[PDB]
């Protein structure tokens, strides 16, 4: 298959909801070597989040069972040998994504827009790995994480305006780090905060399709704001 | 307990 | 793996939305050979509609695409290969399915209700074969479900209450079979008015628990001949 | 055009 014939297969999975399938093809195309374009790495971006999502959820729904048992020894045994199960494929799609961002597509990123990105990417996917990680593995996770952002971050601030979905994005996913796998609400609240403040001055400065996509996202900043203040 | 919002967000 | 121990983790697949698994573990239970019980048939009935509904969601999707793009070639063709797939994954489940009545629920069904289930449950799914199947192919299959559903549909009528779930979701499913792949309006709203209407009659010597039961189905009678009769 | 009622439904 062509490489411009898989984009599009991957888009004709993304409508049949067949993520698998395209992650798949997202995967073959970044192992061609060729730099991703924005679309693409959209397609890949979300391909993995929808595979990894539905383990995500998976794990929930059989941990919040598993604490439900305090009953039968058997029955708790069944769902944590389970869990065990979807962590193992949690971890196999992570290190599957983690792999394609250090082999094929850092490396290999020159502008900064596509480095915060793929380096978001990485903090995202190793995040993923520190909440089903073994207690001794933990920080090592956790620290590998962090990293990324806070990499990612710097470039950011550096080199995109405040306004950019993808250093607004980051911003998000990076307080919802320190809240959910650091348990430091406070400086969540002020990353957030300020992510959204320092967009807020340059609005005027947007185009009609850049002020649709960077409020959208800002509203997420302040939604997140709202549940953590209240 | 509840959310909080990340970003690519899942497909319903 | 205990009969006893599949069923707990199909319940368990079902709560993480893992209907792969779900249909697997039942599989194994019906494997066993034992006639299933109401609650393992009711459990290996909603794995493989799951299973089998993400790829009949799927076909749908790209097949409207596949029509929509009359405006490029090489796209309609893309479509055109990915259905051919989602079909072949679709035809895999259905005869899994068929298999598992033929080899072992329609000969060990001891009671009327199991067999008018299976049968129904044969019917349903050469119904879904029928929809993707080739030119020449197409009318035998359509006997195929045809025969099932009567024979279902003379076995309740004999043995079984109008009122009855199994018979009122089985006139629902036959009344459809009509309407979409016989293409017979007449017939198909004339099977669901009869069954409604006699369902009516018997509704007073009804208990309050299998007047929940009735009522949804007799209502989604109501919902079909309404959209056919207007 | 639209989709008639079929049981099992699915959840969805």
């Amino acid at each position: 298959m062509d490489k411009n014939e898989l984009v599009q297969k991957a888009k004709l999975a993304e409508q049949a909801e067949r993520y698998d399938d395209m992650a798949a093809c997202m995967k073959s195309v970044t192992e061609q070597g060729a730099e991703l374009s924005n679309e693409e790495r959209n397609l890949l971006s979300v391909a993995y989040k929808n595979v990894v999502g539905a383990r995500r959820s998976s794990w929930r729904v059989v941990s919040s069972i598993e604490q439900k048992t305090e009953g039968a020894e058997k029955k708790q045994q069944m769902a944590r040998e389970y869990r065990e199960k979807i962590e193992t494929e949690l971890r196999d799609i992570c290190n599957d994504v983690l792999s394609l961002l250090e082999k094929f597509l850092i490396p290999n990123a020159s502008q900064a827009e596509s480095k915060v990105f793929y380096l978001k990417m990485k903090g995202d996917y190793y995040r993923y790995l520190a909440e089903v990680a073994a207690g001794d593995d933990k920080k090592g996770i956790v620290d590998q994480s962090q990293q990324a952002y806070q990499e990612a971050f710097e470039i950011s601030k550096k080199e995109m305006q405040p306004t950019h979905p993808i250093r607004l994005g980051l911003a998000l996913n990076f307080s919802v780090f320190y809240y959910e796998i650091l348990n430091s609400p406070e400086k969540a609240c002020s990353l957030a905060k300020t992510a959204f403040d320092e967009a807020i001055a340059e609005l005027d400065t947007l185009s009609e399709e850049s002020y649709k996509d960077s409020t959208l996202i800002m509203q997420l900043l302040r939604d997140n704001l709202t549940l953590w203040t209240s | 307990t509840i959310v909080p919002a990340t970003l690519p967000q899942l497909t319903p």
